[PDB]
């Protein structure tokens, strides 16, 4: 499914004309403090919720589990303790 | 020992130039323009190229017609053509033919109608020439090159022009390119092969005098071009032949390195499988081609302009699968100009051009085109003493420092047409530029 250089497996290819500069003849830095800003916003907001969802809510079942695990072992969480062995 | 080149001015400020030769009965008598697609903006653009197609449609005396008959009846042909810097017309004719001739041109220049519904006409059919350069591959890739290396400047225009402006070109446009750009000061009236030179000169006198002279005479062949690095891809896995161009920014006609360019040049060659001696050529890009079946041909080229220039080299080739090798080789013996190049290249370069420059010259069209091109662009014609002179003067420190300042590590324009998936991107071109190892 890959072939080579030459024979690289493509369909043919026909009517594309590809455009470019030199690496000496271009700024490599240009409009990166647009890119910087607006870019990332853009790209971060559309990707916010697949992150934060699944780590919020591992993050408070953690919370929950931890919190009553401590209060379980003071005096207080003597009883609660004594019926979850 | 060829016969000297007569030149002679009119009051306006038209030369005329001539070179006889006793031996041929045929003559070719023409006018050299300095003048092309470049003196155009991007509007009109085109123009240059659409008056070529209406100075032959008919003028205020002779209807289209009556100028096809007339030249029919002369027993010769006319001629014309224009690139970006120079606009020629010319007649090749019977000896005695010639005063006839002249009145032709003289005739199409000044006074051609440019006529509305020949202008409608002929706007169609350059619109079809648009759709059918297509197929000759050498200027599609050329075309190409000078939009990439001399991207939106007017050295990158085309001749023929969008097809935006073939449809919106009227004869205003036309007449006002002609007026502002065909004056006597940038006109060459040249004969050369059975013309006398004071016989030409009275021609002169009686059609070409009341020429128009520019405000500001600037001499012939006067002129800021930024060279651009960069590629233009056309892939095409359809067609059977990659044909590629590679070339740096080379020299104008009059730059004190035009002989080293055309040594180094030299050096490199030209090559072409189907010529039964280019196997057995001492240039070593010609041996390593050969030997390996890299290409079809190849052929090395120093284009120069008035103020720039390309040096390079067109390539054409079947092996598909072995584009990298041929590039890779190709700049390697580049890079050779700048790291290796001895008196046994340059001296062996220097012998072959000596002759070269002089073969060129065969019948009365080349001989004129020679005299109007340098007439043009340096404003004489340079005897071959001059020539032989300039070429013994360059040695091979001359061709090192050169290349090591023009070739050596520098920025290229690439043009790839047809099956190049092996043409490797940019960057790998461009780093055969230098060689590690030096």
């Amino acid at each position: 499914y890959m072939g080579w250089w030459g024979h690289m497996g493509s369909p043919p290819q026909k009517g594309i004309a590809g455009y470019t500069i030199s690496p000496f003849a271009a700024r490599p830095f240009a409009g990166v403090v647009h890119a910087a800003i607006f870019n990332t916003f853009r790209r971060t907001k559309n990707q916010a919720l697949f992150v934060i969802l699944p780590v919020s809510f591992f993050y408070y079942v953690w919370t929950q589990a931890s919190e009553k695990n401590e209060w379980l072992y003071t005096k207080a969480g003597r009883h609660e303790l004594a019926k979850a062995l | 020992v060829s016969p000297k080149t007569r030149t002679s001015n009119l009051k306006n400020g038209l030369t005329i130039a001539s070179e006889s030769n006793p031996l041929v009965q045929t003559a070719t008598v023409g006018v050299w323009i300095d003048a092309g697609s470049r003196n155009e903006n991007a509007y009109n653009n085109g123009t240059a190229h659409f008056f070529e197609h209406l100075a032959f449609k008919g003028t205020d005396k002779r209807s289209q017609h009556q100028l096809e008959l007339d030249i029919e009846n002369m027993g010769g042909h006319l001629n014309a053509y224009t690139s970006r810097e120079s606009t020629v017309y010319y007649a090749k004719s019977f000896k005695d033919d010639v005063p006839k001739s002249v009145e032709i041109l003289a005739d199409i220049l000044q006074h051609s109608k440019l006529a509305e519904s020949a202008i409608d006409r002929e706007r169609e059919v350059i619109t079809r020439e648009l759709e059918e350069v297509n197929k000759q591959y050498e200027e599609v890739v050329f075309d190409h090159l000078h939009a990439t290396a001399f991207m939106n400047q007017p050295l990158g225009r085309t001749i023929l022009g969008p097809r935006e402006n073939i449809q919106t070109i009227t004869n205003t446009e036309l007449r006002k390119f002609i007026t502002e750009n065909y004056t006597a000061d940038r006109m060459v009236l040249v004969g050369a092969g059975a013309v006398d030179h004071d016989a030409l000169v009275e021609l002169a006198e009686k059609y070409f005098s009341h020429l128009p002279s520019s405000q500001s005479p600037v001499p012939l062949g006067t002129p800021i071009p930024n060279f651009v690095g960069s590629e233009v891809r056309l892939r095409d896995d359809t067609m059977p032949v990659a044909h590629i161009a590679i070339a740096v920014e080379g020299v104008s006609w009059t730059s004190e390195d035009y002989y080293t360019a055309l040594v180094a040049q030299a050096i490199i060659g030209n090559y072409d499988r189907a010529v039964g001696t280019s196997r057995h050529q001492g240039s070593r890009l010609s041996n390593i081609v050969s030997e390996n079946n890299l290409a079809n041909s190849f052929q090395s080229f120093s284009t120069s302009y008035s103020d720039t220039g390309l040096w390079g080299i067109y390539l054409t080739s079947e092996n598909t699968t072995q584009i990298d090798d041929l590039v890779h080789f190709t700049l390697k013996e580049w890079n050779r100009l700048s790291t290796s190049v001895s008196n046994l290249q340059v001296e062996r370069a220097k012998s072959q051009l000596k002759a070269g420059l002089l073969l060129s010259l065969d019948g009365t069209t080349y001989v004129a085109e020679d005299i109007g091109r340098q007439l043009t662009t340096l404003g004489r014609r340079v005897t071959p003493a001059e020539v032989e002179a300039k070429l013994e003067a360059v040695t091979e420190h001359d061709v090192r420092a050169w290349a090591q300042k023009t070739l050596y590590d520098k920025d290229i324009a690439l043009v790839g047409l047809g099956p190049i998936e092996g043409l490797y991107d940019y960057n790998r071109i461009r780093n055969d530029m230098s060689m590690m190892r030096w």
